[PDB]
């Protein structure tokens, strides 16, 4: 039995929330604040920041698991599959202040439940690696000074 | 290991101190053996009093699969929302318990009010009752309570409570244990791939 | 006026309006993009499609554009017709075919009109499977960012920037689906009103870079109705905060003042509030030791020294509120209260007030200026001092086309036709300055001359309009010919407008303008007079009155005064730094109450941490004499509990109480307002500027946060997992939370922000107005303190003599910069690039005489100080005059009219 | 009919409208068109008792007051065609004989919030009127004892008023201290009249039966003030409100989508059964007709939770009254629910337009295994009850009531059916494609005693297993989310790759889904009785009013009339026979 015998949790189990990374190793988070507004308890706080290339990312990401109800509304709200509820249930603590997780306690080293999705390969905003016209279903920029009619 | 001294709730003496036993002036191998024996008996004999509130009590009874009197209980598990009309009752039951006593907050509601930041709910039992272990969840899985009990056992095995109420220092020295979040940060961050949410 | 039938229901609308404007004003929802309440109707996006029937028996009508269709009587239209709904959804689908998938990473998300219309049209399924067009972006300067991929070709930016603001650097390039909207080349947008593009563009092509650095979504912003504090126009703004920092300033619709447009100084010049060198707690200087005190300790200790002080004088500021200045006046006594302004500046400000309060001529509101048929600007570089007045003057000049079009019975909303009928025809405009002005493009004539000569022109125009007016001697025949054109233009005008101000640095230019306006009034004309001041509460300090900074310094210099309480004034912009520093060093006690770190603070014994407009509530009076109230946006101590930044009136009121009772009294704002109305009868309207703190909407306080504000239980979790108590507000009717009311139909006039279900973009103001493009449904906020007097002032008979160059002396000519002249805006970091590099301007001939060329550094002495500046050649500047950037750190605005002496090539 | 069910209707065709018009006159009432599905009539306050009596005395008459509550209309902007009112009180009446309901609405002015009591016509109105007074401040003139029922008697202000702050105030130790003292001095400062009770032959002992951790059966913790004559109950007053979490006030602080988590927490043992009535009502406001696969998925999850709740209820009753291990059987259900929802007690899976995800691959295997395990386990459950003479002896003829008592107290579910009234919403008013399933409604023989109630719940398990078998063998193939512009959130695969769907998602998960101004109502057969959601939209992204009628609240008001004259032992058996949770009672 527990804890000697582990418990099978189904792949969709709504437990510890983690931030994930894209197949390229970059954080999938773009700091759009959709998961936070969609959150019914208001236990998510983050601030947008931008790399010199122009990539948006969370300067800070805070989740108060003392208030979290593990509903998965935030994971259902990402347009980037960064925030994901993972099959984990052991998060007991001694002080409530330690139930406030930061990006250091949330950003893992892999893609998580969604294995191959990069919003930056769909976005039209240019970043280091993807220039204008290099996204999916995207034509190359045509200059207004082009000679072709 | 640093300790927090609660000499003689929201406001009370909480001086960070050093292991009182390690201090040479009050260092006795016999006294240390005695402290360990008492801590061992207490951590291996935690009789519980489950105050049933809201939906968390239902998960608790699944884990159960009784000190009906608060007097015979060593641990009060607050499992449910701390409603305004229920708060006086919770305080009275906890105040009808004897030393040593421990409190485990089970559920987002008991932890901080959870999704119920409303006019009829106290935002956390830690607003009126001292808590030792917090269990995040809504409802927390039955197995999560078992982890919390094991965490309490560890904290109890490190306490330095008075060995007798007539002699010695009557101060409750609780160890400043390492946060479980930092303790298991390495394994959690190392996680790379997970099962796709497509299969049972 | 006309009866229309929309979807069966009958409605009474103005026949002079278009169906879009009419139906939107009826509360009916029709999607749109190309049409703007201020830019008129063009009919490009074809989104406002509505089915129109010829009669009540017509069952097969036609799809028409509501924006390009008159709201004529007997009009039968249907917005819910299936074909209309299908076409309106198809228009959105066509716009979505080449639209980038960048919602999460665009700064318009949650405030995007395109997102709102996609949902309103009910288009959630994509059928297009081909490629999406891409465009490379451009650099547009330090304030506006470019993302052409998100464009929908509605043409709003080019119509506003070029047809409304008269800019010349934005345009439409390319053809078919490769249409591009931007500058002809990478560079900074040159229009002083380029910022309005961020709200005009219905997508995210133009965005605010000042916010992008610390970007947050609209639902997470705490907003408060505030008045802009960067100049004297008094535009209504909606400052927004997140995590304890002012994030962005948005336009607050005031159908009487700024309506839908702000200027760059007010929209991007707020970073000074987020400076990390600002005072946050009261600090006392003991020798070389600085001790952080608490409010209670600061009050007790200060009152102890003040109680044993022989004479305590107080210096106010045009930046401070009416309540804050009044609190200092009561603390030190009216006899010991001094306006922190130079004698000359006060004389000019009081003369301007006397003209507006006792001249018998109406002073127009910002929006009313767009209805005059002739404008004369005497000495005021409005574009650089009151930019929004320059935008209004531009719309007034465009009246000739509107009049010409009305004669051909063309609808007022058909802008394209009005522009074609008009061509280059414009209403007469004449501007006078020491050199070139930005309004020279639309001006019939620009008189570049010394301030004295500019005034002589005014007296001359007055004499020509009325011989009873003092005559001027020495006008050359050439100038007289030019004067006659102005006289005939003003004489022929049905609604003339005379605009002057205190920025010229001449009392005569204000007197000349008064004479011209009096002359036109005598000839029975609807003349208007406008006076541009210098700061947010210059007129308010002028009405209150007090001694000059010079007189205050003399008190401290004779030693008669031992204690000086300075209020939000650096003192170096109104007087010599050498004099101020020396005078402040002879005072046993020097207390400074400011929200910014100034130089005088270095030698202050005590510095009280005052709050800025964002963290304070008060009343300011604009150039037109309208008292407007600003409200606190956020609590400064919410995140950092140690912060003790209190309103200046609260600090001073508590000190006065501790001085008289040894007890602290942090009163409510309403009490201070009641004190001002009782003591000063002139400042009595300030009571009606806004409702008190007991005002409620059906029992609910007004809200500052949107209903979807997020992070409530996590924003301060780092400091304490225990959520803090909602900051409470006893001064205003606004709650520092979302538990309040922001309904578009709430019987109020103070709107913190505009949001309506389905309308998350700035287009939501439409639901808060009586008629789209009109006024707030229950009146626009603000009260004019004075009405037009029954009698006027006598003509000023003091005509100055012509300017004469004097070897050695160099008259300092006043050059103002929208970016640099204001004190607080210059402190903002994003303004460093836009602000001009230091310079001195010289007449080409004078430069040749001094044997110096462009770039040559020249040394000159003012207050016993040699200064070096690079030489710039200004042909328009008359000889004997030197040009200096007024307000730029070092060049105090007072230098205007002074003279430089040893001007020579440096080294 | 070709016209969709969500279509706004005035129901003037309803015969009751003609009857009222020919009795009180055409200018005595205003008919409001809504998406509630019931004729809504605005009657004057001086005719409320007259109209009520007429409806009670009609061929096939209205015999049950389903719901009575208030509404603050001081901030409602879309009130076109509604009589002027600052506050209002609604009366939902059900006529089982004509299978039709009517909503009588009375307009009130802020200055005079007084309405004649309706307790004389329908006795169940006592608690509803007390709650309306507690949360709105509307006084019912003639009420026997109008005291607060959900909030402390010392509470200042009416919580459900719009001007009332919704979030929690700063904790005050002092108030807890005083509250604790008042509790310790309650016995000394007890007055029977304050509880509506009267001293009689004297020497009668007033007592407080605490039913919390002393007797905990997952029913919650409340207390009943018992007036005894030895061991016989002369009168009892259940004290409730100890589990009030302001769920209806939260509906006005949460978007239509962000409130779903809260629905599952009204009746925790029901899970998805609690979100069915809410999603269906919001879908009527949105005008969404859900696809057949969603209908079958939403039935399957509901019946899984219906079995889970019954198992626990039957197990607990049998354990206490008689001498059926729910744990094992309940875990197997939780495992399937966890595999599909990712959660056990509070799935929050149902969405406005469908379900959050599609059925996980392998769901069929798990369901088949459970449908091959329960058959035998159920056989054991009934055998016990059928042959447990101890149970039969201690349960039969205890807290017995007939059809009249069930109708006058709003009793629904097994209690109503035990009295012989065959009224199951799943059959009477089919919803979620239940009409496409072959199942029978267990009905009693005229007497609702503790035994008959439990036996019906056992027979319901068998019928639920039948529906679950049809769901497993006839699961339709197609969309798990409706193809409607207001489906929230939109299909994720398209959101991740299409701008139009990304835009729709962004706004629906941020500001919220905009529901046009209207009033909807959906009643469903829950695990403990008829649960309904009366939703009012003012055209925004949040509800203007979320009324949740819960069966447990009415079942606890009938206790005094059904247990009077019995012994405390009988009361404890009755409390068990009533499948109830205090979360459903207090909301
Ligand atoms: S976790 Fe997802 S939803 Fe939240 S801010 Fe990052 S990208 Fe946006
Ligand atoms: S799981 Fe639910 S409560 Fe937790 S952060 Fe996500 S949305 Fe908020
Ligand atoms: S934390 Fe969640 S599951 Fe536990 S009692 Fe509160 S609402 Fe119920
Ligand atoms: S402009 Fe609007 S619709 Fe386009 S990406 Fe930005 S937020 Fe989305
Ligand atoms: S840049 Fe903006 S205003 Fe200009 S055409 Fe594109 S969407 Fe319209
Ligand atoms: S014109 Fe003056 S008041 Fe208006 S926005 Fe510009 S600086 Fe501010
Ligand atoms: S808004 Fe009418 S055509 Fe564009
Ligand atoms: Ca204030
Ligand atoms: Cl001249």
């Amino acid at each position: 039995m527990y804890p000697e015998e582990p418990v099978y949790l189904p792949p969709r189990y709504r437990g510890r929330i983690v931030l994930t990374r894209d197949p390229d190793g970059e954080e999938r988070c773009v700091a759009c604040n959709l998961c936070a507004v969609a959150c019914p308890v208001g236990c998510i706080s983050l601030q947008k920041a931008e790399t010199k290339d122009g990539r948006w990312y969370p300067e800070f990401f805070r989740i108060n698991f003392s208030r979290c109800i593990f509903c998965g509304l935030c994971e259902e709200a990402c347009p980037t599959t960064a925030i994901q509820l993972t099959p984990d249930f052991e998060m007991g603590e001694y002080k409530r202040q330690d139930l406030v997780y930061e990006k250091e306690d949330l950003l893992i080293s892999g893609p998580g439940k969604y294995p191959e999705y990069n919003f930056y390969r769909m976005a039209g905003m240019a970043i280091d690696g993807k220039d204008k016209g290099e996204a999916e279903n995207e034509a190359k920029p045509i200059d207004v000074k082009s000679l072709l009619p | 290991m640093d300790y927090t001294l609660t000499r003689i709730y929201p406001l009370q003496k909480q001086e960070i101190v050093t292991d009182p036993l390690e201090q040479e002036v009050n260092k006795n191998v016999f006294m240390g053996k005695l402290n360990d024996m008492v801590n061992w008996g207490r951590k291996n004999s935690i009789w519980p009093y489950n105050f049933g509130l809201s939906c968390c009590y239902v998960e608790m009874v699944t884990s159960f699969t009784l000190r009906a009197s608060p007097r015979q209980a060593d641990l009060m598990v607050v499992a449910g929302t701390c409603f305004t009309k229920m708060a006086p009752v919770i305080q009275r039951l906890y105040d009808q318990m004897l030393e040593p006593k421990w409190v485990i907050s089970m559920g987002a509601c008991a932890n901080s009010g959870g999704m119920y930041d409303i006019y009829s709910v106290v935002q956390g039992v830690d607003k009126f009752i001292p808590v030792d272990v917090y269990i995040p969840g809504c409802p927390p899985r039955p197995e999560a309570y078992m982890q919390a009990l094991m965490l309490l056992q560890e904290s109890i095995g490190k306490e330095r409570r008075p060995l007798s109420w007539v002699v010695g220092d009557q101060g409750v020295y609780r160890a400043n244990m390492q946060s479980e979040r930092e303790r298991k940060r390495g394994e959690r961050i190392a996680v790379t791939n997970l099962r796709t949410p497509d299969e049972i | 006026m006309a009866t229309i039938h929309v979807d069966g229901k009958e409605y009474e609308v103005n026949g002079a309006d278009n169906l879009l404007e009419a139906c939107l004003s009826l509360g009916l929802d029709i999607p749109y993009f190309c049409w703007h309440p201020a830019l008129g109707s063009v009919g490009a996006c074809r989104q406002c499609a509505v089915k129109q029937y010829q009669n009540a028996e017509d069952t097969r009508g036609r799809l028409v554009m509501s924006c390009m269709t008159p709201a004529s009587d007997g009009t039968f239209i249907s917005i819910d017709d299936e074909e209309a709904k299908q076409f309106r959804e198809s228009v959105v689908e066509w716009l979505m075919t080449n639209h980038p998938h960048d919602c999460p990473v665009c700064e318009e998300g949650g405030n995007c009109h395109l997102q709102d219309m996609t949902v309103m049209t009910g288009h959630s399924f994509r059928r297009y499977r081909f490629t999406k067009r891409t465009h490379r972006n451009q650099d547009l300067g330090p304030f506006i960012s470019h993302e052409m991929n998100r464009c929908i070709a509605c043409y709003r930016c080019v119509r506003y920037y070029k047809d409304y603001a008269d800019g010349t650097d934005l345009g439409v390039y390319g053809a078919h689906d490769n249409v591009y909207f931007g500058r002809p080349e990478d560079g900074t947008l040159e229009s002083e009103f380029s910022g309005n593009l961020v709200e005009i563009c219905p997508t995210g092509v133009f965005t605010d870079k000042t916010h992008s650095e610390r970007y947050n979504r609209k639902w997470d912003m705490q907003f408060a109705p505030s008045i802009c504090q960067q100049c004297s126009i008094g535009c209504n703004i909606s400052p927004g905060e997140r995590y304890g920092e002012l994030r962005r300033i948005e336009n607050r619709y005031n159908g009487t003042v700024n309506h839908y447009f702000l200027c760059d100084r007010g929209r991007f010049g707020y970073g000074y509030v987020n400076l990390k060198d600002r005072p946050r707690q009261p600090v006392q200087r003991r020798g070389d030791d600085f001790i952080t005190l608490n409010a209670e300790q600061a009050m007790q200790g200060a009152a102890d020294i003040l109680r044993q002080s022989k004479k305590v004088i107080g210096i106010g500021s045009p930046r401070a509120s009416v309540e804050s200045n009044f609190a200092l006046r009561e603390l030190v006594g009216e006899e010991n209260f001094y306006t922190g302004i130079a004698h000359g500046e006060q004389e000019r400000l009081q003369l301007a007030l006397k003209v507006l309060r006792e001249g018998g001529i109406y002073t127009p509101a910002l929006r009313e200026i767009e209805s005059y048929d002739a404008v004369l600007v005497l000495g005021e570089d409005v574009t650089q001092t009151g930019a929004r007045v320059a935008l209004a003057v531009r719309q007034a000049v465009k009246g000739k086309a509107r009049e010409m079009a009305a004669a051909q019975k063309v609808a007022d909303w058909q802008i394209a036709a009005i522009l074609n009928i008009g061509q280059r025809a414009k209403h007469p405009l004449f501007v006078t300055n020491v050199d070139d002005t930005r309004l020279d493009d639309i001006a019939a004539w620009t008189y570049r001359a010394p301030v004295e000569d500019q005034a002589r022109l005014g007296f001359a125009i007055a004499h020509a309009l009325d011989n009873s007016a003092p005559a001027v001697d020495g006008i050359e025949p050439e100038l007289q010919s030019k004067i006659d054109v102005i006289v005939q233009a003003l004489a022929g005008a049905k609604k003339p407008l005379i605009i002057s101000g205190t920025n010229a640095g001449s009392l005569e230019v204000i007197q000349a303008a008064a004479n011209v306006a009096k002359a036109l009034k005598g000839r029975g004309a609807d003349v208007g007079i406008t006076m541009i001041a210098r700061s947010v509460n210059s007129m308010g300090l002028g009405i209150m009155g007090g001694g000059s900074l010079e007189e205050a310094l003399t008190e401290l210099e004779t030693g008669r005064a031992d204690a000086v309480v300075v209020l939000e004034n650096d003192l170096h912009r109104h007087a010599s730094a050498i004099r101020v520093n020396a005078a402040l060093a002879k005072a046993p006690l020097v207390m400074v109450v400011d929200h910014q770190r100034t130089a005088i603070m270095e030698n202050a014994h005590l510095v009280l941490s005052a709050a800025s407009f964002a963290e304070s509530d008060g009343t300011v009076i604009n150039n037109e004499g309208r008292a407007q109230r600003f409200f606190q946006v956020y609590d400064p101590a919410y995140y950092d509990s140690k912060t003790v930044m209190l309103e200046s009136w609260r600090w001073l009121h508590s000190l006065h109480s501790t001085l008289l009772s040894r007890e602290v009294d942090w009163t409510q704002l309403d009490h201070v307002i009641d004190a001002v109305v009782a003591k000063i009868p002139e400042l009595a309207g300030i009571k009606d500027a806004a409702p008190d703190a007991t005002f409620r909407i059906r029992g609910q306080k007004l809200a500052r946060e949107p209903h979807r504000y997020s992070g409530r239980t996590a924003m301060r979790a780092n400091i304490s997992v225990h959520e803090p108590r909602q900051p409470q507000d006893i001064d205003t009717m606004f709650t520092f939370s979302m538990e309040g009311n922001n309904q578009p139909t709430a019987h109020r006039s103070q709107v913190p922000f505009a949001w309506a279900p389905g309308w998350n973009s700035p287009q939501a103001w439409n639901k808060f107005q009586d008629e789209v493009g009109g006024k707030l449904r229950f009146g626009d906020p603000g009260v004019r303190l004075f009405e037009t007097s029954e009698n006027g002032l006598d003509y000023f008979t003091s005509v100055p003599a012509r300017f004469q160059p004097q070897d050695g002396k160099w008259r300092i000519a006043p050059y103002y910069h929208l970016f640099g002249s204001d004190e607080l805006s210059q402190r903002a970091p994003v303004f460093q690039s836009r602000m001009p590099q230091p310079y001195i301007k010289l007449n080409p001939a004078d430069a040749a005489k001094l044997g110096v060329n462009a770039g040559t550094r020249v040394s000159f002495s003012y207050d016993g100080n040699t200064v070096t500046l690079p030489v710039e050649i200004a042909e328009g500047l008359t000889a004997g005059q030197v040009g200096l950037p007024m307000g730029m750190s070092g060049i105090a605005p007072v230098l205007a009219g002074a003279h430089l002496e040893d001007l020579k090539e440096a080294q | 009919a070709q016209e969709p069910a969500w279509q706004t209707r005035d129901h003037l065709d309803d015969p009751v409208i003609g009857e009222l018009r020919n009795r009180f006159g055409p200018d005595a009432f205003t008919v409001q068109a809504t998406r509630t599905g019931v004729p809504v009539v605005w009657i004057k306050r001086e005719q409320l008792l007259e109209v009520g009596d007429f409806l009670k005395k009609l061929p096939k008459p209205y015999v049950m007051l389903f719901d009575l509550h208030g509404m603050d209309e001081r901030l409602r902007t879309h009130r076109e065609g509604l009589p002027a009112a600052d506050f209002s009180v609604f009366y939902h009446l059900i006529s089982i004989d004509r299978n039709r309901d009517i909503m009588l609405k009375v307009a009130l002015a802020e200055n005079d919030l007084h309405v004649p009591t309706f307790t004389k016509l329908f006795p169940n109105a006592n608690w509803y009127e007390r709650e309306t007074w507690d949360l709105f401040g509307i006084t019912f003139d003639g009420h026997p004892n109008l005291r607060r029922i959900m909030m402390p008697q010392t509470w200042k202000g009416h919580p459900l008023r719009k001007d009332y702050p919704a979030r929690a105030t700063e904790f005050s130790p002092f108030e807890l201290t005083k509250a604790k003292q008042d509790l310790e001095m309650e016995a000394l400062t007890f007055k029977p009249e304050e509880w509506g009770m009267k001293r009689g032959t004297e020497n009668e002992d007033f007592m407080f039966l605490n039913l919390g951790p002393n007797h905990p059966s997952a029913h919650g913790a409340f207390r009943i003030v018992l007036q005894l004559d030895g061991e016989e109950i002369v009168d009892c007053v259940p004290d409730i409100g100890y589990h009030h979490r302001g769920a209806e006030k939260m509906g006005e602080r949460q978007s239509w989508h962000s409130y779903i988590p809260y629905t599952d927490r009204i009746e925790y043992l029901g899970g998805c059964v609690n979100e069915m009535p809410y999603v269906l009502a919001v879908e009527k406001l949105a005008g969404i007709t859900v696809p057949d696969r969603v209908n079958v998925i939403r039935v399957m999850l509901s019946e899984l939770f219906r079995i889970n709740s019954h198992l626990l209820y039957i197990s607990t009753f049998i354990q206490d009254v008689g001498a059926f291990f729910a744990f094992t059987d309940r875990q197997k259900i939780y495992d399937l629910v966890e595999a599909i929802t990712g959660f056990r007690m509070h799935p929050a899976w149902f969405r406005i337009g469908g379900v959050a995800h599609d059925l996980p691959r392998g769901w069929d295997r798990l369901l088949r295994e459970f449908l091959d395990w329960m058959p035998k386990r159920l056989a054991s459950y009934e055998k016990a009850a059928l042959q447990n003479t101890i149970l039969k002896g201690r349960s039969q003829g205890v807290a017995a009531y007939g059809a009249k008592e069930a109708l006058e107290w709003g009793t629904t579910g097994a209690g109503l059916r035990a009295t012989g009234i065959d009224f199951d919403v799943r059959k009477a008013r089919p919803y979620s494609g239940y009409e496409n399933f072959d199942f029978e409604i267990p009905v009693g023989g005229g007497v609702s005693d503790c035994y008959t109630r439990v036996m019906l719940k056992v027979e319901e398990l068998r019928q639920s297993l039948r529906i679950l078998e049809q769901c497993l063998n006839n699961m339709p193939e197609g969309p798990f989310k409706a193809d409607h512009p207001l489906t929230t959130p939109p299909p994720k695969e398209r959101t991740l790759q299409h701008i139009e769907t990304l835009i729709t998602h962004f706004l629906q998960v941020s500001w919220g889904p905009v529901m046009p101004a209207n009033e909807s109502f959906q009643m469903i057969e829950a695990t403990k009785g008829i649960n309904s959601y009366y939703l009012t939209s003012d055209g925004s992204t949040m509800s203007y009013r979320t009324r949740v009628r819960t069966p447990s609240f009415a079942h606890l008001q009938q206790i005094p009339a059904a247990i009077r004259g019995s012994l405390v032992s009988d009361l404890i058996v009755y409390l068990g026979s009533i499948d109830f949770v205090m979360s459903d009672v207090d909301r």
